[PDB]
C-alpha cells in the first residue's frame, strides 16, 4: 500500500500511554520513565556516551519493531551507523538473532538533496505508523532532530518564505508539534482488535 | 605577629569575594543581556531588509 | 432569503500555498463562502480574502494539498460564514470548523450568527465591578478578577497553565457557562480539559471547540470567532454568564502569519503581520456587559511566550488589548510552587474600582499594595545579598528576606484543589504583614493599621 | 555523443552587470557552458544561469566590460562544465579553470568527469582506520588525523596557516611499520603565497606527488567556485578508480564562500543569515562530504580544509557550518605566533573526534593514546600553574608546581616547535613526548596504565 507522508494515518482511538518502555538501563527506569507511547529527547553529541541508549533501545525494549532515522547527519557518523546495526543481536527463545530482522533504518547524509532530509523524519513516522496499525509496539528513534530543523531552514529559503526566528520559519514549533503527536498506543482501525504503540525518541543538539 | 597577618588576609579575602560576585552578578549578566539584544534587534532589521 | 440558486465554479486559475485563485467569477463578494470540491471527491471549505474585478482569492481552510486547476468545483455560497447557534450546544464537543466529534448529530439551530463579530456601542456596555472569587490567592488578592474583564494567562512552554485554568473553571464564583476552545493544542491537554469537566459534572455547562496539533492550520482563524460567537450568544440572548477559555493564543497567530505570508503583505514586528493589534482586538474585545441584559462574558486567553519573552510580539500586543494579565514564570516553577504566578509583572485594570468597602472588606486595596511593596523590595536585597554576602545585612533587611520565604509559600503556594475565599485570602495576608513593625508599613494608612494589624 | 555543430548565437538581448541574456535560442541546457567572443576579438567564456523558453541568460566569467547587444557572439558548447582527469597531472600547477601555468601541455584525458559529481552511497562508506602522518608533532602526536576524515584547520588573518598548510604537502604520507597522493587546492590566494606555493612544492623535490590548483585573488569570483570542484574532481579519480590515498587540502574555504556570496548576490538572489545564501549548508557539504573510504576499494579521500574567522569569531557562519559538518579542529593560536613558536598550534582547545580509531597497536604504536592524553593533562595543569606563578611568586611554588613549570619550558619548545623543514616521522613524536614525561616520576602519570608505564618510561 502507498500512504502520503504528510497525512496521518488513521486510527479508531488514540488510547493513554500506561505501559513502561522498558529498557535495560537502572537508571532512567527506576529514575526516569519512558511509557509505550511516549515520547522523549536525548542531547547527540561527541562523546556524551550516546550510543548506550540507541542500542539498548534496539536490543532489550519490549519494543516489536524499531524505526531508525538519520536525518542530515554526518559522513562518517552515519555510517558507523550501517557498521554496527546489522551485527547487533537479540536472544529470544535462546536462539540468537539479528536486529536487523525487526529495524528498518532511514539513511540520509549531509551530501542528500536537502528535500530528502526534510522528508526523513516523515518517512520514519509513516513506516512506523504501519506497524502501529498491525498491533506492535514501534519505538522509533530520530537521530539529531536539529538537522531537521537545518533541513526546513533551507526549504524556507528555497520558496523565499521570511526567517521568523533566528533564521528558523515560522512553523518550527508546529511541524515538531505535527511529528511528536503521531506517536501514541492508540486503538487501530480495524476488525480484529487490535492496539498497536509509536514512542519516539527524539535526539536534539543545543 | 601570626594574629596579626590574621586579620589582614581575613579583610582582603572578604573584598575580593565581594568583588568576584559583583562581575558574576553584576556586570556580566548585564553585558551577556545586551548581547542577546544585539542578535535579535539584528534579525529584525536583515528581516526588514 | 438567498433563494436565487449558487453558482459552481470550474475555473481556478492558480493556486500558491494556502490560497486558491479563482477568475470568471460573477460578482464576487468578500469574506464569501465557498465550498471547494477536490477531484477525488472530498470537500473542503474557504473564504475569500480578496476579490478584484472577476477574480477571487480564496483561503482554504484545510490546506490546498491536492487542488488541481482541472476538476476542482468551488460552489460560491453567496454569504459571510455565519453559524449556526443554539442553547443545545452546551454539552458538545466540537471540532475547530464547528463539525461535532461527540459521536452525535449536527446542531439544529436556533439562529445564523456571522461569526466576525457584530461591535456593541460603548455608550450602553456596563463596567465589569462585581468580583469573581477564583480561590487562587496570586490572581485574587492582587489581581482581582471582575465579571466582564479579559484577563490573559502569560506562561510558556511547560509550565501548569492548563491546570492554572481549570482550578479556575471549578472554582470561579461570586463573592454559568463554559465556552472552551482548544487551538492547536496536544492530544493531552484536551484529554486533560475533557476529563477535568467530566470528574467535576459540568459536562451540561461546556462547550469544548477542539483544533488539535494536527487539525488544519488555518481553522486555527475561525475557532476563536466560533466559539466567542456561542458566548456572545449564550450571555446577550440566554442572559447566561460565560466563561471562554482560549488556550494557546499563540497558535492563532502563528496560523495568522502563515496566511499572510503566502498572501506576501506588508510584515511587521517579528514576522508577524501589520493588522494583528485589530485581530487580536477583533477577539479580545467581544467581552463584557451591556445594558439591559443580565448576562456577561469573561474572557480568559492562554498565551506562551516564546523564550519567556514578554516583549515578544504575542503577549506586549495582548496586554494592550486586555484589562491586566497574570503572569506564570518559570523561575517559581522549578522551585515546586504551585501556582507559579509572578506578581511583580502582574496586574489586573479592574482590580481598583471590584474591592474596597461595601463589596469585598475595608482593608483589601491597602493590603494588596502593601503585600506588593515587600514582595518588590525583598527581590532586590536578593540581589543585594549576591554581592555583599549574608553577613552585611542590616536587621530591618532581614526582615525582608524573611517576607519572601513566607509569601511563595504560605500565600502564592496553594495546591490545586484549595477553594480559599477572599477573606481567608487576606487573613493569610496579614499575619504576613505582622513580619515587620507597625511603623515600616508606609503603604498602609493609619485608619486601618490601627484596627486590622494588631491580633 | 555530442557529435552535432553547435549554434553561435548574436542574439543578445541586454546586458546588466555580469550577466548577458540572449533571444531565441535553440532548447537551451541549464549550467551548459557557452564562449562568447568579443566585437575586438577577446574570447571570454561563461556558464548558463536561467533557461525561460527561448531565453538564456549567461553569467560571463571574465565580466562584460565591452559586450554590445549588436556585435557579440554567444556560441553554445551544449554540454556542463567538465575537467578532463589523467593520472599524469600528478606534478602540474593548474588555475582555477583548469588551465595549465607552468609552462606545460594541455592534459590528455584519461576520463571526462561532471565536476559537481554524484554523492557517495551511505552503505558503501566504511569508518576510518589507519593514520595519515603529516610531519607536524603538534597534528600528529596529540591531534591524529584518520584516513577518510574531515578536520579544518582554524586560523585567522595574519597567523601562519599558510606555511602550516605547505609544510603538510611536504611531508605528509603513510604511518610505514606508492598510492599517495595530495591535491592542494588554493582559493582566494594573492601572488606572493602562490609563488609560495609554487616555489616551494616544486624545488623540495615532492612536486610529484601533488597536484597544485591556484586560484589567484584578481582571478573571477566565479572561478573561486569551480575551484574546490576541480580539486576534488580529480581527487575522486585518483582514489576511487586508481586506488591512492589522496590527502585533500583546501586552503582558506572562508575565501570560497566570500565568493559564492559574491556570485550569489550577482545571480540576483535575496541573502540569507549574515548575507550569506541560505543554502550555505548544503553547498559546503557537497564539498566536504566528498571524502572518506569506500568499500570495495583501496583507495580513500581525507580533506583537511582552512579557515579564516574573521575578528577571532567562532559563531560567524563559515566556523559555524564548518564545526558543523566536519569532525573536530586544530586551532593555530595568535599568542603562540607572537612569542615565535613554529608551528603555532594550540592542544587545549583542539581536537579530533576520530583520534581513538587512527591509533593503537598496529596502526601506530601501543602507547599512542595513553601518551597523548597524558601531555594533555600536563599541558593544562602546567597552564594553570603558568599564570598562577605570576599571582604569588617564584618562593611560593613548591616542588610540585616546578615540574609544571619546567616541563611547560620544554612542551613548547620541543614538541609544539618544530621548524619548517623538520619531519618528524610518529615513531619520533614520541619518544619526543617521552622525554617529556620523564621530568615527571612514575608517581606522578596518571593518566597512563601501570602496564605501558613499564615499558616505555625507563630508558
Amino acid at each position: 500500500q502507498v500512504w502520503p507522508v504528510r497525512q496521518v494515518r488513521p486510527v479508531t482511538e488514540k488510547l493513554p500511554a500506561n505501559h513502561p518502555l522498558l529498557t535495560g538501563q537502572r537508571v532512567l527506569d527506576a529514575l526516569f520513565p519512558c511509557v509505550q507511547g511516549g515520547t522523549t529527547a536525548i542531547p547527540g553529541a561527541f562523546g556524551c556516551g550516546k550510543t548506550v541508549i540507541s542500542q539498548s533501545l534496539s536490543k532489550y525494549s519490549n519494543s516489536d519493531v524499531i524505526i531508525y532515522v538519520g536525518c542530515g547527519e554526518r559522513g562518517n557518523e552515519m555510517s558507523e551507523v550501517l557498521r554496527d546495526f546489522p551485527e547487533l543481536t537479540m536472544e529470544v527463545d535462546g536462539k540468537v538473532e539479528s536486529i536487523m530482522k525487526r529495524t528498518a533504518l532511514v539513511a540520509n547524509t549531509s551530501n542528500m538533496p536537502v528535500a530528502a532530509r526534510e522528508a526523513s523524519i516523515y518517512t520514519g513516522i509513516t513506516l512506523s505508523e504501519y506497524f502501529r496499525d498491525m498491533g506492535y509496539h514501534v519505538s522509533m528513534m530520530a537521530d539529531s532532530t536539529s538537522r531537521w530543523a537545518e533541513a526546513l531552514r533551507e526549504i524556507s529559503g528555497r520558496l523565499a518564505e521570511m526567517p521568523a526566528d533566528s533564521g528558523y520559519p515560522a512553523y518550527l514549533g508546529a511541524r515538531l508539534a505535527s511529528f511528536y503527536e503521531r506517536a501514541g498506543r492508540v486503538k487501530c482501525l480495524g476488525n480484529p482488535e487490535r492496539e498497536g504503540s509509536v514512542s519516539i525518541v527524539g535526539a536534539v543538539s543545543p | 605577629s601570626l594574629q596579626t597577618s590574621f586579620v589582614t588576609l581575613d579583610e582582603a579575602i572578604k573584598i575580593t569575594n565581594r568583588r568576584v560576585n559583583a562581575i558574576e552578578h553584576v556586570i556580566i549578566p548585564r553585558i551577556e543581556r545586551t548581547l542577546a539584544y544585539i542578535i535579535t534587534e539584528l534579525d529584525e532589521r536583515e528581516r526588514e531588509e | 432569503y438567498l433563494s436565487q440558486p449558487r453558482l459552481t465554479y470550474k475555473t481556478v486559475s492558480g493556486v500558491n500555498g494556502p490560497l486558491v485563485i479563482l477568475d470568471h467569477v460573477k460578482f464576487p463578494r468578500y469574506a464569501e463562502i465557498v465550498h471547494l470540491t477536490l477531484p477525488d471527491g472530498t470537500k473542503r471549505s474557504g473564504q475569500v480574502l480578496e476579490v478584484s474585478g472577476s477574480k477571487a482569492v480564496v483561503q482554504v481552510f484545510e490546506g490546498t494539498s491536492g487542488i488541481d486547476a482541472k476538476k476542482t468545483s468551488c460552489e460560491f455560497t453567496g454569504d459571510i460564514l455565519r453559524t449556526p447557534v443554539s442553547e443545545d450546544m452546551l454539552g458538545r464537543v466540537f471540532n475547530g470548523s464547528g463539525k461535532p466529534i461527540d459521536r452525535g448529530p449536527v446542531v439544529l439551530a436556533e439562529d445564523f450568527l456571522d461569526i466576525m463579530g457584530q461591535p456593541i456601542n460603548p455608550q450602553c456596555r456596563i463596567y465589569p465591578e462585581e468580583m469573581i472569587q477564583t480561590g487562587i490567592s496570586a490572581i485574587d488578592g492582587m489581581n482581582s478578577i471582575a465579571r466582564g474583564q479579559k484577563i490573559p494567562i502569560f506562561s510558556a512552554a511547560g509550565l501548569p497553565h492548563n491546570e492554572i485554568a481549570a482550578q479556575i473553571c471549578r472554582q470561579a464564583g461570586l463573592v454559568f457557562a463554559i465556552v472552551f476552545a482548544a487551538m492547536g493544542v496536544n492530544m493531552e491537554t484536551a484529554r486533560f480539559f475533557k476529563s477535568d469537566f467530566e470528574e467535576n459534572g459540568s459536562m451540561d455547562n461546556v462547550c469544548l471547540f477542539l483544533n488539535l496539533a494536527n487539525d488544519p492550520t488555518i481553522e486555527r482563524i475561525i475557532t476563536p470567532r466560533l466559539a466567542l460567537t456561542t458566548a456572545e450568544f449564550l450571555a446577550y440572548q440566554c442572559e447566561k454568564h460565560v466563561l471562554v477559555i482560549l488556550t494557546d493564543m499563540s497558535s492563532y497567530a502563528e496560523a495568522l502569519r502563515e496566511v499572510s505570508a503566502a498572501r506576501e503583505e506588508v510584515p511587521g514586528r517579528r514576522g508577524f503581520p501589520g493588522y494583528m493589534y485589530t485581530d487580536l482586538a477583533t477577539i479580545y474585545e467581544r467581552a463584557g456587559r451591556v445594558e439591559g441584559r443580565n448576562g456577561s462574558i469573561t474572557q480568559i486567553p492562554i498565551l506562551t511566550m516564546p523564550n519567556d519573552d514578554i516583549t515578544h510580539p504575542i503577549p506586549d500586543l495582548t496586554g494592550y488589548i486586555t484589562e491586566g494579565q497574570i503572569y506564570v514564570d518559570r523561575q517559581l516553577h522549578n522551585r515546586q510552587i504551585y501556582p507559579p504566578i509572578n506578581v511583580l509583572p502582574s496586574l489586573s485594570r479592574l482590580m481598583k474600582s471590584a474591592i474596597g468597602e461595601g463589596m469585598t472588606r475595608k482593608d483589601h486595596a491597602d493590603v494588596s499594595n502593601q503585600l506588593y511593596a515587600c514582595y518588590a523590595i525583598g527581590k532586590d536585597v536578593q540581589a543585594m545579598k549576591a554581592v555583599v554576602g549574608e553577613e552585611a545585612l542590616t536587621s530591618d533587611d532581614l526582615l525582608y528576606l524573611e517576607f519572601l520565604q513566607k509569601f511563595e509559600r504560605n500565600f502564592i503556594a496553594q495546591g490545586p484543589y484549595e477553594n480559599r475565599t477572599v477573606y481567608e485570602t487576606l487573613d493569610i495576608g496579614w499575619q504576613l504583614l505582622r513580619i515587620f513593625p507597625k511603623e515600616m508599613l508606609k503603604r498602609i494608612p493609619q485608619s486601618t493599621l490601627s484596627e486590622f494589624y494588631p491580633r
